[PDB]
């Protein structure tokens, strides 16, 4: 029977460079 | 809030609330709410508390 409401709540050859990235 | 529901006036209320809910509309949830709670205070032997 005890209970009450209550707060606390959440929810209620190639020498060359290209193309690096 | 230092009460606990009584079973006859809660039954009331949900017998009313089926009516009422004809003319004016009414929330559903309030039904199923209450109807949940009839049913936890219910013994197989004896039906209803």
């Amino acid at each position: 029977c005890p209970q009450l409401q209550q707060y606390e709540m959440h929810g209620p050859e190639t020498v060359r460079k290209y193309f690096p990235e | 809030g230092r009460n606990q529901g009584n079973t006859w006036l809660t039954a009331f209320v949900l017998k009313t609330f089926a009516q009422a809910r004809a003319y004016i509309f009414i929330d559903e949830a309030h039904i199923t709410q209450a109807l949940i709670w009839l049913s936890q205070r219910q013994k197989d032997n004896g039906c209803f508390r």
